[PDB]
């Protein structure tokens, strides 16, 4: 589809975690908290596309990429390197290979942008 | 379109309502059965432990304890202190823990360094320091027996004699719940198996029991539109099938299979000798309810279409069939349920004609709908006819007093001979049951689980002076619904194992030993996957990780080797010295399965001499890794729910500290946020991201405060989140 499986399950577990009543439907009150955990602190999401009042995971993994294909993804990948850049303007010499070894995945990270 | 459940689950006060009177009648005498409170007895032993630390310090004999055991006392005291709320009672504990710090830093300075890496890692450093063989060392009870030179009360004796195997059984609720769910992580070498003086002790069932006794009684509320609440109209059987003898394909038990131009099957199920009409009305009305809500529930089965439910003269049924063919009703009128289903709906899930490709996906289909409908509120207690009343209890140690180990499965092949799991998916749906019937004094529960509802007697429980029988078991009356819940989960997964074992035995008979071990290796993998898929449906845990959490507690190699051994008959042709020589390969640390019965040649262990049993006569099942796998499965599910519960209870505190609803200092607010990270699921990142966001917001409410302790443990969460935003952004 248009959303990858790596973050589908991340949405599935977050939804099933805050779906405290197990009904498979989530309320607006908790919905704000699931996104702050998912990485969004929005302003007013009360505008949504639901059936009558609440939304299920079917309504979740559709509403979410609508709010995920908006992000300044470039504004974030830069921020992630700032977490590692000691002084400034120097991302990492060896940490790039290391910090990618065990966070989510590591299989022959193309060693482009080398010391050239 | 919509996808949700018609069941909202919550909590209640007590399940002990309309229960049988808590009384054992022994020889005219009537013996009252009394609850021994878990949490009240737990705190007593901790208070004795704390008072005994004082006697240990005053005795100066700190060197008579191995540093590893002192490191336990210190780390627990440090962990128990941060779990404490008020600063006055918290510092009394820290007062006790400081001499163990000035001793370790002065005399054993390398141990001091190692645990000091743990204290910067977690508010409960003991839960990680006990991720290994150190958890089998009961340091708390060791100190009590050494320095509390005073006999324990009758209750403290019962608690200790029940939870002797580890000290974690004394931890307060958040620490045990966190330690238990973290004992499945990638860095955990904990398996509940200690070896005593040549004896090997398994206490995987004790983990689940110590977890359930701290829980609250669940309660499931079925919606107004649920199959068991909505008033249903009468079955509209406006059409009557025309029973043709030429199109009579076959006769399955009491069901006539009819061919049909569409290459499907029209099946007619006939009234059995004893079944009333309601049993057939139910199968009709459930298939309709499932066909209706198939999309809404994501049911993967190929449900049959119900056609009619009407009466039929027995002369027509008996005359229509003259094939191979006893079980129908007597003479006059046989009530009928007629349905249409694919040809898959009649090949049992254990058909030797199923390649591993088709079998695997048909097993996955069944386990999906099994647990998806379980959340909906539908329970299937008659999937198979398993016996040892006489029915088989999958989690037997939790439901009975003695119940030392598991049970002997008598048929294990005739038990699943006509299982209600088909290649198409679920079958026989009439034998349904509301999940509420597990949480109430139904005719089901008090008949099959009478001891769990009554209270349990044993001479060791009897108080000669009081005239009553006191036990922790009688505390389960308040919670018995949760026990039968988890037992149902293992019940489902056990029928899958007997089904897979039947399939394995049949296709490996008359067969290349390395090609035969290949079938049994994959069947071990289908069972491990099936259990992991249940954790996903029940907890939202990614199945991939639930499978890794599982493979820390259960050995897929042993399970493959024990199933192949005990589900095939080839071990019958082995002599006594050569049999015990091969059992070492299927256990390899555990004691060999000791048995006395005479081995029936060509079959194996058999009581009736014809059909193989699974275990000696009055002995346990040799499928030991299965017993671990089922207990690991239900402990991950209930243990996750409880961690998430303890997680959310703390998440409120930090929201009331940050929003200003509770006034507290800074270094006591960060303690609230740092403790929330310990209650996050293992491997779950968004939980760790959330408590990172809560932490940054705290450094704005208390910007003047120092962050020496809570720096690195949140930095790694930042580095992990940063490294994911470049890995999850490598599109
Ligand atoms: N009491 C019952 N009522 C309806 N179906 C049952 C019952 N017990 C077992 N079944 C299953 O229903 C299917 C059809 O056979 P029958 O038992 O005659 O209904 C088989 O898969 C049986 O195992
Ligand atoms: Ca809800
Ligand atoms: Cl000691
Ligand atoms: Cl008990």
């Amino acid at each position: 589809d248009q959303l990858t499986e790596e973050q589908i399950a991340e949405f599935k577990e977050a939804f099933s975690l805050f779906d405290k009543d197990g009904d498979g439907t989530i309320t607006t009150k908790e919905l704000g908290t699931v996104m702050r955990s998912l990485g969004q602190n929005p302003t007013e999401a009360e505008l949504q596309d639901m059936i009558n009042e609440v939304d299920a995971d079917g309504n979740g993994t559709i509403d979410f990429p609508e709010f995920l294909t908006m992000m300044a993804r470039k504004m974030k990948d830069t921020d992630s390197e700032e977490e590692i850049r000691e002084a400034f303007r120097v991302f990492d010499k060896d940490g790039n290979g290391y910090i990618s070894a065990a966070e989510l995945r590591h299989v022959m990270t193309n060693l482009g942008e080398k010391l050239t | 379109v919509k996808q949700y459940y018609f069941a909202r689950r919550g909590e209640t006060s007590t399940h002990d309502t309309s229960l049988p009177p808590p009384v054992k009648v022994l020889s005219g005498r009537s013996i009252p059965l009394k609850e021994i409170p878990f949490e009240a007895t737990r705190n007593e032993l901790v208070q004795i432990y704390l008072t005994s630390i004082d006697k240990l310090i005053k005795s100066n004999k700190l060197n008579s304890i191995p540093s590893q055991q002192i490191a336990s006392h210190y780390l627990f005291l440090r962990s128990l202190a941060n779990s404490e709320t008020d600063g006055i009672k918290k510092n009394q504990i820290l007062s006790l823990a400081k001499p163990l710090g000035t001793y370790l830093a002065s005399k054993e300075p390398h141990v001091w360094k190692m645990i000091n890496e743990l204290i910067e890692k977690s508010e409960y450093p003991i839960i990680h320091y006990l991720k290994n063989n150190r958890a089998h060392s009961n340091f708390m009870l060791a100190l009590i027996h050494e320095y509390h030179k005073e006999p324990l009360t009758k209750n403290q004796s019962a608690f200790v004699q029940k939870f002797r195997d580890s000290s974690v059984f004394l931890f307060p609720n958040p620490i045990y719940t966190a330690w238990l769910a973290h004992s499945y992580d990638e860095d955990s070498s904990f398996n509940p198996m200690f070896r005593e003086r040549l004896s090997t002790n398994f206490y995987h069932s004790t983990l689940t029991d110590n977890l359930l006794l701290r829980t609250e009684p669940k309660e499931v509320t079925l919606s107004s539109e649920h199959h068991y609440k909505k008033e249903k109209g009468p079955i509209d059987s406006s059409f009557r099938y025309q029973m043709s003898s030429d199109r009579l394909l076959r006769i399955q038990g009491r069901t006539l299979l009819f061919s049909t131009p569409q290459n499907d099957v029209v099946a007619v199920k006939v009234q059995k000798k004893g079944e009333p009409k309601s049993t057939l009305e139910e199968e009709f009305e459930m298939a309709d309810y499932l066909l209706k809500h198939q999309r809404r529930l994501d049911v993967h089965s190929k449900l049959p279409q119900p056609l009619g439910q009407y009466s039929v003269k027995k002369s027509e049924i008996l005359e229509i069939s003259r094939g191979s063919l006893t079980l129908i009703d007597d003479s006059k009128d046989l009530e009928v349920y007629v349905y249409k289903a694919p040809q898959s709906y009649f090949t049992y899930l254990h058909d030797k004609n199923q390649d591993l490709e088709d079998l695997t996906a048909s097993v996955k289909t069944n386990v999906h709908d099994l647990f998806v409908l379980l959340r909906e509120g539908i329970v299937f207690p008659q999937l198979a006819d398993i016996f040892h009343k006489g029915r088989y209890q999958a989690l037997v140690q939790l439901l009975n007093v003695l119940q030392f180990q598991l049970g002997r499965i008598d048929k294990w092949q005739k038990a699943v001979e006509y299982v209600n799991l088909r290649s198409s998916g679920l079958a026989d749906l009439g034998d349904s049951l509301p999940i509420t019937s597990l949480f109430t004094s139904s005719d089901f529960t008090k008949h099959y689980f009478s001891e769990l509802l009554t209270g349990g007697y044993h001479p060791t429980f009897f108080d000669k002076s009081s005239g009553t029988a006191n036990s922790l078991f009688t505390g389960k009356r308040r919670l018995f619904g949760n026990y039968l819940y988890l037992n149902t989960i293992a019940e489902y997964l056990l029928v899958i194992q007997l089904t897979l074992g039947s399939y394995g035995d049949k296709v490996t008979r008359d067969m290349d030993k390395p090609k035969k071990e290949a079938v049994w290796r994959e069947l071990a993998n289908v069972m491990f996957t099936s259990c992991a898929e249940a954790i996903h449906i029940m907890t939202g845990i990614p199945q991939s990780r639930a499978l890794t959490l599982l493979k820390q507690r259960a050995n897929i190699e042993k399970h493959f080797r024990q199933t192949q051994f005990w589900m095939t008959p080839d071990y019958s042709k082995l002599d006594e010295d050569t049999l015990q020589m091969e059992q070492y390969s299927i256990y390899s640390g555990e004691p060999e399965y000791e048995f006395t019965d005479k081995l029936v040649s060509g079959v194996g262990l058999s009581v009736d001499g014809v059909h193989q049993d699974l275990g000696g006569y009055n002995r346990e099942s040799p499928l030991r890794e299965l017993e671990k796998l089922l207990y690991a499965t239900v402990t991950l599910i209930e243990g996750t729910m409880q961690l998430d519960k303890e997680f959310f209870k703390q998440l409120e505190q930090v929201e009331k500290i940050l929003s200003g609803e509770i006034k507290t200092d800074a270094n006591s607010c960060f303690e609230a946020v740092a403790q929330l990270l310990d209650l996050a699921r293992p491997g779950c990142h968004f939980q760790k991201r959330l408590v990172l966001s809560y932490y940054e917001e705290a450094k704005l409410k208390y910007p003047s405060a120092p962050t020496d302790a809570y720096d690195s443990r949140f930095q790694v969460v930042a580095r992990t989140n940063a490294a994911i935003t470049i890995q999850r952004f490598w599109r």
